[PDB]
């Protein structure tokens, strides 16, 4: 995460 | 992406920096009788793997007539790298870039995207992640002008790293490589490397590797972890599980202690996903069948863009 | 830094990458007749120009017998990037590592060198700079296995840019420079490239940069100035000013707004040092006899280091 | 500034 993408 | 000679030509724009990145093999933290070698995305010129994502986006959607400079609006809900390689290859090549993220994001990953020109929506911070997601849909259904990157699904992403990163690995390796291993965010990596790897026909294994507190590839539940780059939380279009050998999960503080060992014991200075892509490949390399084998994973960010996380935390206390 | 071939074979250690760096011309930003090549120190593995001093200071005086790993411990004041690249260098080489500098430096900085394991000596900060370099000068005294780096003195600094950055401007540029321009902070990469052209027959013009704020090389007083990475307040014995056709001042604000169009017009994300070297550049490509002629300049360092100082302070209020 | 260097 966090979404982290 | 046509072979650029870069260490002697100049080039006609920072975009044909991307990609063409180094291998480096691991040595004092591979105490194994297998070779590993590490895939340098950290060498990219904004510092990760999601370059070569960006630029396909542009260069291929440009291409196919679906995106117009001047016109086209690219909407993505990023907190991490592909939020800033679109906003830095949009700010170059004339595109209008507005990424969503929650506002409780720290102001460093604010700050990146805004010096490259890109509008930044925060989303309520209680409605998490699915709030970024939920406003970037809606401004895209809203806009006919605006189009979604769509990191997860767009087919660009497998086909940039088939055509570049896996003929670069093929080249360096001298065509032999027995296990490539990458955790998988989108899945891109994982899936245009194998694809490429296999029409050479390499007999390398195939593995990805994906947090164990969201071991979504293994059959579990999604869920919070700390790996950042990594378990989506679901599986992406993009990714091509038909390729894959073995999912391998790796604990977010494998991830974590591996990274910062591996930058005192090696200088690789990385993020939490290439701390746990060298946890997961020093584990294949302990297993007795490996020996004299060459394992290749990747490296996908610097560890600069760390240093505000909690990726470096323990460094503090020491 | 015999010629490596790094996008084609796999290195044994992380300093085999760096140096051999990418050129690039200025696009946008460029509204002149001349060309203006960026030369990309940026894109070395730990960010910077001074990677290649770093490893000089390493590979040569451990082959001359001055530094023995494991024994000797190499100290440097230093609240920038030397520090950062020796940090880096002695923790994969076996070597102790001592960098000083003032305790109200940044968390950041202190950071970065903890992670590669140096010893960080915090110095009174009513003391500035001159407490820290007191500091080194201390340690080295008192201690038989104790070196200073002595980056603005030691001939591996100029010599390395001869041998390797300058030799690689020539092959990028088709061995065709009319004006060599870089900001002197040691002195070295203005040294070593303009040394190396001449040899090769070059009549390119040599042109030092400094802060308006502190004209030492002019012959102005030392002061304090906002231009990180250059002007050091007196002349480093490692630059040779017999080889300077022109000191060209660039004040810090011109340097600041600089870096924050280049990172828009062209996508090149750096410090201070790079907008004042475009900034130059940018100057001397606006003189009418430069028309068609290629000037060549440096990015010295890439622009993430620098998220928390003054440089990027602009972006919150826009 | 600082040293800087
Ligand atoms: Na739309
Ligand atoms: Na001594």
């Amino acid at each position: 995460d966090g979404s982290g993408i | 992406a046509a072979p650029f000679d870069k260490s002697k030509n100049v080039a006609q724009s920072i975009d044909q920096l991307i990609g063409q990145t180094p291998a480096l093999y691991l040595n004092k933290l591979n105490n194994t009788k297998a070779k590993v070698v590490l895939k340098m995305e950290c060498e990219n010129p904004m510092a990760s793997v999601k370059d070569r994502l960006g630029f396909a986006i542009y260069d291929k959607a440009e291409k196919e007539g679906k995106l117009i400079p001047g016109k086209s609006i690219v909407v993505e809900s990023s907190s991490g790298n592909t939020g800033v390689s679109l906003a830095h290859l949009g700010a170059i090549r004339g595109y209008k870039v507005i990424i969503t993220m929650p506002e409780s994001m720290s102001l460093e990953r604010r700050c990146l995207l805004r010096i490259f020109g890109a509008e930044v929506i925060l989303t309520p911070a209680a409605l998490g992640m699915k709030g970024a997601v939920a406003m970037a849909k809606k401004i895209v259904a809203a806009n006919p002008n605006a189009v979604l990157a769509d990191q997860f699904a767009t087919k660009y992403n497998a086909l940039i790293h088939e055509e570049t990163t896996g003929p670069e690995i093929w080249e360096q390796t001298n065509h032999n490589v027995d296990c490539f291993i990458a955790g998988v965010g989108t899945g891109g990596t994982l899936t245009g490397v194998a694809r490429a790897l296999k029409k050479m026909g390499s007999h390398a294994r195939i593995v990805a590797v994906e947090p164990t507190e969201s071991p979504v590839l293994s059959g579990g539940k999604p869920g919070p972890h700390k790996i950042q780059g990594i378990g989506p939380g679901f599986v992406p279009d993009v990714l091509d599980r038909s390729l894959i050998d073995e999912v391998l999960c790796v604990a977010g503080d494998d991830a974590i202690e591996t990274a910062l060992k591996l930058t005192r014991s090696d200088g690789v200075f990385c993020g939490f996903s290439g701390g746990a892509n060298v946890y997961a490949a020093l584990k294949i390399a302990e297993r007795p069948e490996m020996e004299g084998k060459t394992i290749v994973t990747v490296i996908p960010s610097f560890g600069e863009r760390y240093l505000s996380t909690t990726l470096y935390r323990s460094v503090r206390d020491e």
